[PDB]
């Protein structure tokens, strides 16, 4: 299912006037001016719960918004107004942009399913404590869990049978940008002989939960 | 079943720097960009290229879309600046790092705007150019970017990298510092 996917149409904006006094947070700097858009496919289960959502962005101001629940745009600050006003007047192009939810959203969606949905990257999980010798007060215990996908993951910590809710030191859900996470979850504990810490971990792409034990 | 996903098509012109950028993400990550000087589409990981296509041109199109309503809108706001929003960086490995064994330095630059910076990755004082790379201008849920730059190395206890970032918005370059702990 090698399809072509869908690109959004960037409408066309009009000149007429000018707006009184802009801000510009200053404090000495080079001058710059962007025009940046987004358009967002919100998808709650698949296509069958989906709404577009676009938002334009003029330098650090988001200033117009297309909900596709509302059907036509909508002006975020004064910026936007005049774009609100002259593409909302036509209709062909609301016509067009509701249509994008189908033509774009719904249409890329069938085609990422085949591939990115159902992406899975099984983690590897690795504990060892931290701080050289002593600690002179609790250790620390980490619990690496590192080259996984999807972010959706449950790592627990436990104390000789029983699950330790507190005393966790993590970095949370970290975004490597190839698409796969890492996490530490720390746990600030005293070593003691025949005791155990045991770290468990469960994410989709497992069938059973991996349990590491030290 | 409850699927829940967001794909966002992503693209912006900007001035005085005359640079443009189209790309696709979903759920946080780059699925491709379009090479605007080149028109081709680059995706984020090779193994995307052979389940679906885009037209270059379409990205280019609207590019052509952006630059013309950039003037609109420097025109509707008198040509009014705002500030340039310094970003937050973060230096981490990609993996556990074991000596001797292979590893990838990740430079997290975070919360900025303008889309524009200068990274230099240093490995004991002096910059590296191979082995690196790099992505584009990656959106966040409000107004601002975020970018990954990467660097291949040996860990090593002899060694200490450095990621540098330079950005307008930032009064002299940061510099985030990275070395082996065992
Ligand atoms: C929600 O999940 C799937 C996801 O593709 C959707 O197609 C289907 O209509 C819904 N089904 C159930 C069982 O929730
Ligand atoms: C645009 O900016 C200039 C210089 O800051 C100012 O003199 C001019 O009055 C502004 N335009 C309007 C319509 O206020
Ligand atoms: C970045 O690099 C360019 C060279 O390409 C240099 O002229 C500019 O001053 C540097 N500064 C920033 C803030 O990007």
């Amino acid at each position: 299912g090698k399809k072509v996917i869908t690109a959004f149409n960037e409408g066309l904006k009009g000149g007429g006037g000018s707006l009184v006094g802009g801000g510009s947070g200053g404090g000495g700097s080079r001058p710059w001016f962007l025009e940046y858009c987004k358009s967002e496919c919100h998808f709650y289960n698949g296509t069958q719960r989906v709404r577009l959502l676009v938002r334009y962005f003029y330098n650090l101001e988001e200033n117009l918004r297309f909900d596709s629940d509302v059907g036509e745009f909508r002006a975020v600050t004064e910026l936007g107004r005049p774009d609100a006003e002259n593409w909302n007047s036509q209709p062909e192009f609301l016509e067009q942009k509701r249509a994008e939810v189908d033509t774009v959203c719904r249409h890329n969606y069938e085609i990422f399913d085949n591939f990115l949905v159902p992406r899975r990257v099984e983690p590897t999980v690795t504990v060892y404590p931290t701080k050289t010798q002593p600690l002179e007060h609790h250790n620390l215990l980490v619990c690496s869990v590192s080259d996984f996908y999807p972010g959706n993951i449950e790592v627990r910590w436990f104390r000789n049978g029983k699950e330790e809710k507190t005393g966790i030191v993590s970095t949370g859900l970290v975004r490597n940008g190839d698409w796969t996470f890492q996490t530490l979850v720390m746990l600030e504990t005293v070593p003691q002989s025949g005791e155990v810490y045991t770290c468990q971990v469960e994410h989709p792409s497992l069938t059973d939960p991996v349990t590491v034990e030290w | 079943i409850k699927e829940e996903h967001t794909i966002i098509q992503a693209e912006f012109y900007l001035l005085p720097d005359k640079r443009g950028e189209f790309m696709f993400d979903f759920d946080g990550d780059e699925i491709f960009h379009v090479d605007i000087e080149k028109s081709e589409t680059i995706w984020r990981l090779e193994e995307f290229a052979k389940f679906a296509s885009f037209e270059a041109q379409g990205a280019l199109a609207n590019i052509a879309v952006d630059k013309a309503n950039l003037d609109v809108m420097k025109e509707r706001s008198n040509n009014t600046p705002d500030a340039n929003v310094a970003p937050e960086v973060t230096v981490l490995s990609r993996s556990p790092v074991n000596l001797g064994e292979p590893n990838i330095l990740i430079c997290f630059i975070d919360k900025f705007s303008p889309p524009v910076v200068n990274v230099t990755w240093l490995r004991n004082g002096r910059p590296v150019t191979e082995g690196v790379s790099e992505t584009v201008f990656l959106p966040r849920d409000d107004h601002l970017f975020r970018k990954f730059h990467y660097l291949t190395f040996l860990p090593s206890t002899d060694d200490f990298y450095d990621c540098e970032v330079d950005h307008w918005g930032l009064e002299e370059p940061l510099r985030k510092t990275w070395e082996f702990e065992e």
